[PDB]
């Protein structure tokens, strides 16, 4: 059994404009352990009450006629039932407007509570059609405190460090550190959990080889970018992530303003291309000769 | 300028300031044919290789299915018919212009195959055809194992990735065009069958007009349009006018303005032009791609300026010696050939149990693998010990053969000279042209090779 | 059974050459129950498919390697082949083209289906190692992201890909990321010792050095080319003539070619040996990967940036795009324009 | 209860606002008996399906209205226009004399083949059945079936016709609204009445006053003056310093990137910048939109926006 | 009640097609001969495809067209299992018909037809040719399979020129008696795009709403974004004036058209615009571009004011 479900317990007003519909669609978003599908079953609980229940939920076929089947259905007796559609940022955008259609032509008689990851849903949902209610991530310290009760009822031998690294590799939510933690206590055999393990379970590119990169743009030779692309790339590193890590890099450090703007912009449009499907050491590659020539000016 | 030293008196501001603080500030604001068709054996033309070559294996050395390749309109539909004819057989045909469900399309054969005649004893024997095949194909392969009448599959491609796996049990011919020899003489009998007069010149230029097609030539007596295009973009308002003269299919016009514009002589410092023109290329290609994922039928309204495109760039005072667009697709039917070729060598290899690579993986290294198929070539004479120790050597090395079916095999030049090729030919699946080019194998070290490969093919079983 | 590359191929976990700190990781995860989903991924070559066998036989028994060829179709019908085990599963549903979505459903579906036939005896569920992940399209991975959800407690999977760019994010999420690196230079040296022992050879150090920098780190390539270098002249010389694959070599030749002149006949020459490259079907990325190295070799340092971000640009678009020689060939004029006017000036 | 925008759909055809040219040649079309096949296209929430409803319920009662007009979604299923659009057409009424109606909503989500179907059926029925097509975008439809039809172009709602409609809304429903959350409603409306009726719905529900930040932070939508310290810190403080604000911003107010890009391109020809300096802003702002459609990182894009605005600031203070 | 003006005035003979003249005379040549063969049938809509396709069988086959041809369009089912049991069925019959004529089946708009459905429709062709002929039509000729286009005489149909139109037009008006001034010819040229079918349409539309036919109540009937906006915008971004092309497109945004109706007129106008080609050709790959991310679904104001700015810095 995963960690995640097996501790799923601020936004209890939401909760209660529900309950205040004696109602329009519904758009929860946030971070997915903020608690979203739990407020939402808490809210029909309340507002039907244990003996009435709820759809919750192949393409869009399936979820069409499965909706049409659940709303055009004589209620106990409260008018209107709800549908879920938890995960619906994963939804595309054929699939999102036909699922807005289906919010059309059963409107009269059924409500939606879209569960999604924010801007994925397109203009038709989102504006109009939906009232949203964003579900703000638990504050770094908190988090912190619950990684820290985990590890404890868990035996897991990691230290504070530790546990605010894992807060910072997996920032913004629980039950992505809370699966790095069970994931890097079940690599090491629980006995001790360092920085390099949670930096390999996270996927982080060590700081050393960032490092490295920004020196060998330094010292201006292209042998030196070439030789550090391919080192990096043969590690078996994401590009996706060395843009990352560049880019928070470079967005703090003292180069200048223009520096600063020029490698930002090839960072988006290396960031833009690899999610294209561009190769990776190609772009890298680009990518490392424009900041060598930033940075040997 | 747009840009204060001073904020405005009177209207509305927003300020920018410099990476050093100096700061300014800005304003906001607000018929013929079937007439003369074959009567016998003695009406087939001369000069072709396929009816002088089925009759051999057509007579009651031991293959089961027949297939078809090689160029349309060459008799292949009226062989079998004729050669039944001749040698006493009937014949049966069949077509997707009825229903070939899979079930339906055992009983259409069946009868076909193994039932004798209703009739006299000497029209019992049947010929069999299956045609525009390119649930039922699988029922082809397990029939294909044993039969009593040989069939006809109409295709124009033995490397299919189907059809190979038949063809190993079929004896496909040699396809060569009918030569116009006889076709002149043909048609003036049917001229003067028919009451028309032509000379020997006129009725050869006739017969030439369709590449010499016996169906179109037999109908003469009674192209291609992108040149056009071609000729107006490549040579000299103009451009409305190649606008407008693109009224056609449109990806064959692009293919031959990409094989075409490289040939052209307006300089040899025009890389400026073609980085132009292959932009334009490029955005046709991204235009094709657009269209279909967001379907837009708007969105193909620019592709009709690619030609205009390539105007403008390269047209020239004449010198325009056009040809037609074949690189394009050579190119892909070589790489589907490649494809099915890998395709059969992966079925060779990668589910025996071991060999654990990925087709491409083991494709971009296999190279070094012919490498230490290689061998020293020592030509061994002894029965023991190879020229080397066996084990390090041909042993080792004809374990890795089996291991990847690989076998070398017996071929006759037309030559005459004896060779040996690789089984399923891996070497130009390999090797690249126009590079030093390494030395071969042996003739008798290949026949060693296959000697040592069937005695562990013993061995293994 | 003879190959060098298959001949010393580890067994287990505790006898691999390299990354042996992750392999005792690995064994530690496999010693525990609920054994997760893993998103094995590293560059070709590194060991990915032999920790992932050594991964099974830990996990499974040694009856793992007794693997043995199965077909299926699918319903659209389109016939895959697959490689299967008493314990698991192994299928590229890559290959199935735009029907991987279909295929790779059916595939679990059936096994998580036939697992439940009394086979529990050694673990509670059968492995379904999916290789080339990152050749699947964005539907197929979705499909894959549900499946995984949904019989995660009957079938667990292994994926396999050289980059985690082209896998989407939900599956990096469900799964456990076991990069495996590329063998550095001194652990590809050891190794090739190592097989040169175990087979009775001796092999000097600088041979070992030169196969392990000519093989680019892809430790099949080093085998291969050590058996090679072998059977070309058994003694070793430290200065030995290595051979490689003629797709590299032509495609080096290639780079030359658009050096040595640069004019529209040599546009269309080089257009021709890109034929050649692309219909022997190694990759357009590879082809562009090969020819900028290549290219940089032969360009001035105030040249090599440009060339560099050129051909990320080109093979940007060839992304995007569906014709290769297109945007090859224009990367190819490109590059000729700019190298042109340099050495003009 | 049930919504405010089914609840106050228009009925008649008097309740339907600054479509009165659309409205009266509709209408007099109707009365000549010259009616013919429709294509009405706008954007979204403008009325076109009410006009047609109106119109239609002018035409047949109720108790002949579902005998005379088909209504049917082309987004629900070829297999429609062989089916009951085929019957439909091709065959007489049951109790009145004169056309049938048939209303296909959404009729640009149709397939091309769908479309020339429908052209078809439209060619050989055009006596017996009149035809009106309600779309979005007219460049959906192919050519040959928009040739068919009259085209009647439902535009955006101007704010000086649209804020009559919702003071009738909030006088007969208890809302208390401000007249910078009456602006700022039909700001965010954009010529979108149910838009509008549904941001109404969602302030008026969750906060229960309708007021600028009320709406704006129920709908999301940034402020103008986070719009304007968006763009004072990228033109003034230095690239760090700007990160860190708008991030903070950002990440408090859930702000998305995408409204900020809409937003702050709007500021762009607000305020007065030089020629080249604009040139480079849209072009580079244009670039981020597009990256940022296709499922990138909102750091490294926003991190480029920063960028394309620091460059310029030193060209423009020069 | 009275025919819309495209049927009204639609051809009865092959005579009065103002299309393609060769392929007009071709289909001329084939009525009068008598043995016509299978026969494609591309182009533009609104040409005379299908006009033409009818007219010719009629003339061939004079009273028995009733019981001689079989017309399938978009809104009849033409699935695998129509093309082997009512096409062949069709083409097994016996028709008595003269000398040069055969049984004439029409499969228009065929380029909504599967690849099954022609592979199925193939060596029908073939075998009954004895007896019957296919006349397909279609708008994009590669939608036809290759064996199609081989067994037939394939006729280009093209768009339909200005003077074409102008004289129909010129026709329809002194029958029907509708006063007009030039500029409203042009406006309804331009809005027509080269389609008769569309052209009379907007003529029709024109007339019913207004009477008068001027390029005012032309654009107030056929609402599209103005060609005189669009073309001093455009004109605007070749003087590389970013700030006067910007007004133009949001006077045009603010009037509500959609970015795709505007990108699609931009287009057009751009194509037959006065600038240096090379430059007119830069202009219509950008203008492609922009228009891909419209369609991709990239459609906002920020777009299309980048797309000013791109043409813009075209020119530097
Ligand atoms: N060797 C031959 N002798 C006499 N006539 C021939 C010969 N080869 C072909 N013909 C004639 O050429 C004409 C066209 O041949 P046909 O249509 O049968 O071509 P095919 O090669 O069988 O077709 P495909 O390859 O497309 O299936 C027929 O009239 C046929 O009798
Ligand atoms: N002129 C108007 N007067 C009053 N309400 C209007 C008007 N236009 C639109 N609406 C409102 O729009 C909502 C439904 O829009 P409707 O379907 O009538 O328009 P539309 O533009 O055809 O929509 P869509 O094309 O998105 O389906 C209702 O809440 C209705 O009150
Ligand atoms: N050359 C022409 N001369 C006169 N009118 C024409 C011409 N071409 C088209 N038209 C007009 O267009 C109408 C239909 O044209 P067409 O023959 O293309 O039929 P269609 O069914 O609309 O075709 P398709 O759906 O295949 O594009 C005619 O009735 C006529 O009003
Ligand atoms: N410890 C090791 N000793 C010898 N060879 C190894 C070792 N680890 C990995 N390899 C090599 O790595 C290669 C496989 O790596 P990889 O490319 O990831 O998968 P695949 O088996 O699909 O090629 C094998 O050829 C194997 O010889």
């Amino acid at each position: 059994v995963p960690w995640v479900e097996k501790y799923r317990p601020f936004q209890e007003e939401v909760v209660a404009v529900l309950k205040k519909s004696l109602l329009p669609n519904l758009l929860f978003y946030g971070p997915p352990g903020t608690g979203k599908t739990s407020t939402i079953l808490a809210a029909a609980r309340e507002l039907f009450g244990p003996e009435l229940f709820r759809l919750r939920v192949r393409g869009i076929q399936v979820v069409r006629e499965k909706v049409k089947n659940f709303a055009q259905l004589t209620v106990s007796g409260p008018p209107f039932k709800i549908v879920i559609l938890d995960e619906a940022d994963s939804m595309t955008s054929a699939a999102q407007a036909a699922l807005r259609r289906t919010m059309e032509k059963e409107s009269k008689t059924t409500r939606f509570c879209l569960i999604c990851n924010y801007v994925s849903r397109i203009i038709e949902p989102l504006t109009s059609r939906c009232s949203k209610f964003r579900f703000k991530p638990l504050s770094d310290k908190i988090q912190q405190q619950r990684l820290l009760d985990i590890a404890k009822k868990e035996n897991v031998k990691i230290s504070d460090e530790g546990i605010a690294y894992l807060v910072k590799v997996s920032e913004g939510d629980l039950r992505k550190a809370i699966t790095f933690l069970q994931s890097a206590t079940r690599l090491t055999g629980g006995k001790e959990i360092t920085e390099k393990v949670i930096t390999d379970i996270a996927g982080v590119i060590p700081a050393e080889k960032i490092d490295g990169v920004f020196a060998a743009c330094q010292s201006g030779s292209f042998d030196k970018l070439e030789a550090v692309v391919k080192d990096l790339i043969d590690e078996g590193h994401a590009a996706t992530q060395l843009v990352n890590q560049l880019h928070d890099v470079v967005v703090e450090n003292n180069l200048s303003d223009k520096q600063k703007s020029i490698i930002t912009e090839k960072l988006a449009e290396v960031d833009k291309c690899l999610a294209d499907g561009a190769d990776e050491h190609l772009q890298l590659i680009s990518l490392c000769a424009t900041v060598m020539q930033q940075l040997s000016q | 300028n747009p840009v204060l030293r001073r904020p405005p008196i009177l209207e509305d501001y927003v300020h920018v300031t410099s990476t050093e603080g100096v700061r300014a500030y800005l304003v906001l604001r607000a018929l013929w044919v079937d007439e003369f068709a074959p009567r016998h054996y003695t009406e087939l033309l001369s000069d072709d290789f396929t009816n002088r070559c089925l009759l051999k294996w057509l007579k009651l050395p031991k293959q089961k299915v027949a297939l078809l390749c090689g160029p349309p309109g060459l008799g292949k539909t009226t062989l079998a018919h004729v050669i039944a004819r001749h040698a006493g057989y009937s014949v049966v045909e069949m077509n997707a212009s009825d229903d070939r469900s899979p079930e339906v399309f055992r009983t259409r054969i069946e009868a076909a195959t193994q039932m004798e005649s209703v009739l006299g004893a000497g029209g019992k024997p049947n010929c069999l055809v299956i045609d525009e095949i390119d649930g039922g194909g699988r029922r082809r392969r397990a029939e294909g194992g044993l039969l009593m009448r040989p069939i006809i599959c109409i295709c124009n491609d033995q490397f299919a990735p189907s059809l190979r796996q038949l063809k190993q049990q079929a004896f496909l011919l040699h396809f060569p065009p009918t030569l116009p020899s006889r076709l002149v003489q043909r048609l003036q009998e049917v001229s003067l069958r028919q009451g028309m007069r032509a000379d020997p010149g006129v009725l050869a230029a006739l017969c030439e007009k369709t590449d010499n097609d016996i169906r179109a030539c037999i109908n003469t007596l009674q192209r291609r349009g992108l040149f056009s295009v071609w000729q107006e973009v490549f040579q000299l308002f103009y451009r409305v006018l190649h606008a407008a003269a693109s009224a056609g299919e449109h990806e064959k016009v692009v293919q031959g303005l990409f094989d075409n514009f490289l040939r052209l002589r307006l300089r040899d410092s025009s890389l400026g032009a073609v980085c132009v023109a292959l932009d334009w290329l490029a955005f046709d290609d991204l235009l094709a791609g657009a269209a279909h994922h967001s379907q837009s039928f708007q969105l193909l309204r620019y592709p009709p300026f690619l030609p205009v495109a390539f105007h403008v760039l390269f047209a020239s005072s004449h010198t325009p010696r056009i040809t037609f667009p074949s690189s394009q697709q050579e190119a892909q039917n070589r790489m589907s050939q490649m494809r099915n070729l890998i395709q059969t060598l992966v079925s060779g290899i990668a589910p025996a149990t071991r060999s654990r690579a990925t087709p491409q993986a083991l494709l971009l290294d296999a190279l070094c693998l012919l490498l230490d198929i290689l061998a020293p070539k020592l030509r061994p004479v002894s029965t023991q010990l190879y020229s080397t120790r066996e084990k390090q050597q041909l042993a080792s090395l004809v374990g890795t053969m089996l291991a990847y079916s690989l076998t070398y095999r017996q071929e006759r030049t037309p030559d005459g000279q004896y060779i040996y090729r690789l089984e399923p030919n891996v070497e130009e699946l390999c090797r690249f042209p126009e590079l030093p080019a390494r030395k071969p194998l042996t003739y008798q070290t290949k026949q060693l090779i296959a000697r040592e490969i069937e005695v562990e093919k013993m061995r293994r079983a | 059974m003879s190959l060098w590359v298959d001949k010393y191929r580890p067994c287990s976990l505790g006898r691999l050459d390299y990354h042996k700190e992750q392999a005792a990781q690995l064994r530690n995860l496999v010693q525990c129950g609920d054994f997760p989903h893993l998103l094995v991924y590293g560059p070709s070559g590194a060991g990915k498919k032999t920790r992932i066998m050594c991964i099974l036989r830990e996990l499974y028994g040694v009856g793992v390697e007794k693997l043995r060829i199965e077909h299926q179709t699918i319903t659209t019908k389109i016939e895959i082949s697959t490689i299967a085990s008493n314990y698991h599963l192994e299928v590229n549903p890559s290959d199935a083209g735009n029907s991987d979505r279909v295929v790779i459903q059916e595939m679990l579906k059936t096994v998580a289906q036939s697992q439940q036939l009394e086979t529990n005896s050694q673990r509670d569920f059968k492995v379904v190692l999916l290789t080339e992940v990152d050749k699947l399209t964005k539907d197929a991975q979705h499909a894959l992201r549900r499946t995984m959800e949904k019989y995660m407690s009957t079938c667990r999977l292994i994926l396999c890909c050289n980059s985690t760019s082209k896998v989407i994010p939900p599956i990096r999420s469900r799964c456990l990321a076991v990069r495996v690196p590329a063998p550095s230079i001194e652990d590809i040296c050891h190794v090739l010792s190592t097989v040169c022992k175990k087979e009775g050879l001796n092999l000097p150090s600088q041979l070992a050095h030169r196969l392990a920098e000519k093989s680019c780190r892809n430790l099949r390539k080093a085998l291969l080319m050590c058996e090679a270098c072998r059977v070309q002249q058994y003694p070793f010389t430290a200065d030995q003539e290595i051979p490689e694959t003629d797709w590299e070599v032509y495609l080096r030749e290639t780079a030359n070619a658009i050096v040595s002149q640069q004019t529209p006949q040599r546009l269309l020459e080089v257009r021709g040996r890109l034929y050649e490259l692309l219909t022997h079907c190694i990759p357009p990325e590879i082809i562009m990967k090969g020819l900028l190295s290549e290219l940089l070799h032969n360009c001035d340092g105030q040249l090599k940036g440009e060339v560099a971000q050129m051909a990320a640009y080109y093979e940007h678009r060839l992304q995007l795009g569906s014709k290769a020689i297109y945007h090859l060939e224009a990367f190819v004029a490109k590059f000729m324009a700019l190298y042109k006017k340099f050495m003009e000036d | 209860n049930l919504p405010w925008v089914e609840k106050y759909r228009p009925q008649t055809l008097n309740d339907l606002i600054s479509h009165q040219d659309i409205l009266s040649t509709i209408q007099k079309f109707i009365n000549e008996d010259r009616l013919p096949h429709l294509l009405l296209y706008g954007p979204p929430g403008t009325g076109k399906t009410s006009t047609i409803l109106a119109c239609a319920k002018q035409l047949y009662k109720d108790k002949e209205f579902g005998s005379m007009v088909l209504e049917l979604n082309a987004s629900d299923d070829i297999d429609i226009i062989r089916g009951p659009i085929l019957s439909f057409a091709s065959t007489r009424t049951i109790f009145k004399k004169g056309f049938k109606l048939v209303i296909l909503d959404e009729a640009d989500a149709m397939t091309q083949d769908a479309q020339n179907a429908l052209r078809r059926v439209i060619e050989k029925f055009t006596e017996n059945t009149r035809f009106c097509l309600i779309c979005n975008y007219l460049s959906k439809i192919i050519p040959a079936l928009q040739s068919r039809c009259t085209r009647f172009r439902f535009g955006p709602l101007t704010p000086e016709l649209m804020v009559p409609r919702l003071e009738h809304v909030v006088e007969e429903e208890k809302v208390d609204i401000s007249e910078d959350g009456m602006k700022a409603l039909v700001t965010l409306s954009s010529g979108d009445m149910r838009r509008a009726l549904n941001i109404l719905q969602s302030t008026n529900m969750a906060f229960g006053k309708v007021t600028e930040e009320t709406v704006y932070t129920c709908t999301g939508h940034p402020l103008k003056s986070d719009i304007a310290n968006i763009l004072d810190w990228m033109l003034n403080q230095d690239f760090t310093t700007a990160y860190r604000n708008i991030t903070e911003l950002k990440t408090l107010k859930g702000l998305a990137l995408h409204d900020i890009l809409t937003e702050i391109h709007l500021f762009v020809h607000r305020v007065d910048f030089p020629s080249s300096v604009r040139i480079h802003l849209l072009t580079k702002m244009a670039d981020i939109e597009y990256r940022l459609s296709v499922g990138t990182n909102e750091k490294i894009q926003l991190s480029s926006l920063i960028a394309a605005f620091q460059v310029t600031r030193d060209l423009i203070v020069a | 009640y009275e025919l819309p003006w495209v049927e009204k005035y639609r051809p009865v003979k092959l005579n009065e097609i103002v299309g393609n003249e060769d392929t007009v005379s071709r289909l001329e040549v084939f009525a009068r001969e008598g043995n016509v063969p299978n026969i494609i049938i591309a182009g533009p809509p609104g040409t005379g495809k299908t006009t033409s396709i009818l007219c010719l069988a009629r003339a061939l086959l004079g009273p028995a067209l009733k019981d001689a041809m079989l017309e399938l369009n978009a809104s009849n089912d033409r699935g695998i299992d129509v093309v082997r049991n009512k096409i062949k069925m069709f083409a097994q019959q016996k028709v008595t018909l003269p000398k040069g004529r055969h049984k004439i089946i029409i499969l228009d708009e065929a380029d909504s037809m599967t690849d099954g459905a022609q592979q199925a429709l193939r060596r029908t062709m073939e075998i009954y040719s004895k007896t019957t002929r296919f006349a397909l039509a279609c708008n994009a000729s590669d939608k036809i399979i290759e064996p199609i286009q081989s067994r037939c005489a394939v006729l280009r149909y093209t768009k339909l020129t200005d003077a074409q139109i102008l004289t129909r037009l010129m026709n329809v008006i002194e029958k029907e008696r509708v006063p007009y001034t030039d500029d409203g010819l042009e406006a309804i040229i331009f809005t027509a795009q080269g389609d008769m079918r569309q052209a009379l349409n907007n003529l029709q539309s024109t007339f019913s709403g207004f009477g008068f036919i001027n390029s005012e109540n032309v654009f107030k009937v056929c609402d599209e974004p103005h060609p005189l906006l669009v073309k001093e915008m455009i004109q605007h971004c070749v003087n590389a004036n970013i700030d006067e092309a910007y007004k133009i497109l949001a006077h045009l945004w603010h009037l509500g058209y959609s970015p795709e109706d505007i990108i699609g007129n931009i287009f057009r106008v751009c194509k037959t615009f006065q600038m240096a080609e090379y430059l007119k050709l830069e202009f219509i790959k950008e203008i492609g571009y922009t228009h891909m991310k419209i369609a991709e679904g990239v459609n906002s104001l920020l777009q299309m004011a980048g797309l000013l700015a791109r043409l813009c810095q075209k020119t530097m």
